[PDB]
């Protein structure tokens, strides 16, 4: 009944609907999208459901909506470095993170859950993915939507990683547990990691970190090449 | 349903020349139009989608353009492997309707057909039927008129035509026109003639025979 | 490697039903719309309808509503298309194709197609008749009244191919098919060259070799 994580974002229904309306306004090729149907499918995935019993099947009525064009070679994957990834695509408008697609744009920076017996949106608390349960509305949404975006990637797949982290590449992150395993070797030639020196000055070649060599090994067994670049100065990287 | 109209059913081109195929939508389909190529006995293949996008590895000689209700597909330099049927499609709103297709064929010098007529065999007549075959061999262009005449009278509704695909080596076509009759209907007339009209012929060519000789 | 593998050719009597299958591999089956397309012999493509296997939602063009029913089996990663109350106009090749979610539902991968023939006709091997030659001569074989398609024809067990034209089959008013295969040869060669057309009709296990001679 009570959960360890923050509750549903305030005015979540209006936010999801406005975002859909705004996204289909900016992208005229998407004006065929019924935003009422989008909100109804999103709402239907988690309302009246126990927020630790959520499955990929619950999101399929939403997953089918929002078809759009994202060139396979213009995908940008990221892990634990959300701000820099989104600033990059705001500059290089041809490239997309998942949160630049309709489904990702709807849910970016939001939290949501319901209660089993009632039609109420639980605004008090929502399950913490590490403390309460992994099969919660927010975690299941991202894991389900991400897999298809990773399956789409081709040629050189770029991933931005946070080099200031204890684990630059985390095997148990959405990228590490979902996206990496859905990259298709028949279509993907190389996975290129961009290790961001976000925080403190670190003159080290972070492309030699054990977690990077671990990522190289996982991607190698799936018959894909690996490339790594250090982004020593991220603030100057955006201007370049 | 949105209607997609490709106004040219066929286009003649030369290797290395550019070609453009147009498509018109009956309602606004924004920029959400695809182009598919299909060869005989094969499934269609997507070349362009969302009006101008081209998947990695699809040759850059294929381009698409357009928005709203008018779309164009262009091959900048026709290659031998590009002779096929091209279909536009709108993938904006279901049903995701297709245009009627445009066949792209190769131009060559005019070649009059060689015309041959074959009476029914005695083996066929013993079985109860009679087929009279008129063959137009190795001609160009594909357009040809074949008229059957029996005991002076022009025939209609009792013949069927079949045409080969353009020959990859000499760029010609061949065609059969078969007059199909019961043995009783065949045996009530004497003169069987096939009259052929074609660009390569100054006047129609008639090939005929008298039944039984 | 994405692949869509369709079930084999079908032959059906009028008023009956048929269920066609499309097995998907190499991608997450539930996450993409599967669409179906009809192509009547010698005609263009026609969009039939679609299913989203993740939730089973479907939609059909008006022409096919009440004719086509799509279902999906998530365990076997197979989409099925059921066609009811079959008529001659339903004879066609039916393709399944995947909608590219990040390609605005354009059709990126296609199955190889399933031929459906609807007819009151029963399996029958062809009768093969010579088209006798009478400085270029033409000769051939008329391959008549067979069902269903296809028939294959070679000349001299495949040794003769130069100047050979095998025409596409024509559907007869009987529901049977017919075609001719012809060859142009030097007229001076007729007394010293043997010409045999080899016809194979796998559906009836009929194989015929016909020697084509000048008529006496």
């Amino acid at each position: 009944q009570q959960w360890s994580g923050p509750g549903t974002t305030k005015r979540f229904p209006e936010t999801v609907l406005a975002r859909c309306v705004k996204y289909t306004e900016i992208h005229p090729e998407m004006r065929h999208v019924d935003c009422q149907s989008v909100w109804d499918a999103f709402k239907g995935a988690f309302i009246s459901k126990h927020p630790c019993d959520i499955t990929e099947e619950d999101y399929q009525p939403l997953m089918k909506l929002g078809t759009q064009t994202v060139p396979c070679n213009k995908i940008l994957l990221w892990s634990r470095i959300k701000d820099l990834a989104h600033q990059f695509t705001q500059v290089q408008r041809d490239m997309f993170t998942l949160e630049d697609t309709l489904l990702g744009y709807l849910a970016d920076d939001l939290t949501w859950c319901g209660e089993f017996a009632t039609s109420k949106i639980n605004y008090q608390s929502c399950p913490d993915w590490r403390k309460d349960c992994s099969n919660n509305p927010v975690s299941v949404f991202w894991k389900t939507v991400s897999r298809r975006f990773a399956e789409a990637a081709c040629d050189v797949v770029h991933v931005m990683l946070d080099g200031s982290r204890s684990k630059i590449f985390d095997k148990d992150s959405t990228f590490g547990s979902v996206e990496v395993h859905n990259l298709q070797p028949e279509k993907v030639q190389t996975l290129e990691a961009w290790v961001i020196h976000g925080g403190r000055e670190d003159s080290r070649d972070l492309c030699q970190d054990p977690t990077i060599k671990e990522l190289e090994s996982i991607i190698s067994k799936r018959n894909i090449q690996f490339s790594c670049k250090n982004i020593y100065r991220p603030d100057k990287f955006l201007q370049c | 349903d949105i209607v997609m109209t490709q106004s040219h059913l066929s286009m003649s081109t030369s290797l290395g020349d550019p070609v453009s195929i147009t498509c018109k939508a009956s309602q606004d389909v924004s920029t959400v139009v695809a182009w598919y190529q299909q060869k005989p006995g094969q499934s269609p293949r997507r070349l362009i989608y969302s009006a101008s996008y081209r998947y990695i590895g699809v040759p850059d000689r294929f381009t698409g353009s357009g928005a709203g209700t008018d779309f164009t597909f262009t091959i900048s330099s026709v290659q031998a492997e590009d002779l096929a049927v091209y279909y536009c499609q709108q993938h904006y709103s279901p049903p995701y309707t297709f245009g009627g297709g445009t066949k792209l064929e190769i131009k060559r010098t005019v070649a009059a057909p060689s015309v041959f007529i074959f009476p029914p065999s005695d083996e066929q007549l013993k079985s109860g039927t009679a087929s009279v075959v008129c063959l137009l061999n190795n001609f160009y262009p594909r357009e040809a008129k074949v008229q059957w005449k029996v005991d002076n009278a022009l025939q209609s509704g009792n013949s069927q035509e079949s045409v080969t695909e353009q020959d990859s080596k000499d760029s010609t076509y061949s065609l059969s026109s078969t007059l199909t009759l019961s043995k009783a209907d065949y045996e009530k007339h004497k003169v069987y003639a096939c009259e052929v009209t074609h660009q390569g012929l100054s006047s129609p060519v008639t090939k005929s025979f008298n039944r039984g000789e | 490697q994405v692949q869509l593998v369709q079930s084999g050719a079908e032959v059906a009597k009028p008023g009956t039903s048929v269920k066609l299958s499309c097995k998907a591999s190499g991608y997450t089956f539930t996450d993409y719309w599967m669409q179906w397309v009809k192509q009547r012999p010698g005609q263009g493509l026609e969009w039939i309808g679609t299913i989203y296997p993740g939730d089973g939602d479907t939609g059909y063009a008006q022409k096919f509503q009440g004719k086509a029913t799509l279902t999906a089996d998530k365990s076997s990663k197979t989409v099925y298309m059921h066609l009811s109350s079959l008529a001659s106009e339903d004879s066609a090749v039916y393709y399944c194709a995947r909608g590219d979610y990040y390609g605005s539902n354009s059709l990126d991968y296609w199955g190889q197609g399933t031929s459906v023939t609807v007819s009151s006709a029963s399996t029958k091997g062809p009768s093969v008749f010579p088209l006798a030659p009478s400085g270029t001569a033409a000769l051939g074989c008329l391959v008549k009244d067979y069902f269903p398609e296809p028939v294959t024809v070679s000349w001299n067990s495949g040794a003769l191919t130069s100047g050979v034209h095998t025409f596409p089959a024509v559907l007869q008013s009987s529901g049977l098919y017919s075609l001719s295969s012809v060859v142009t040869v030097p007229s001076s060669s007729l007394g010293t060259q043997t010409y045999i057309c080899n016809v194979n009709h796998k559906p009836s296990n009929t194989k015929v070799d016909k020697k084509v001679e000048p008529k006496s």
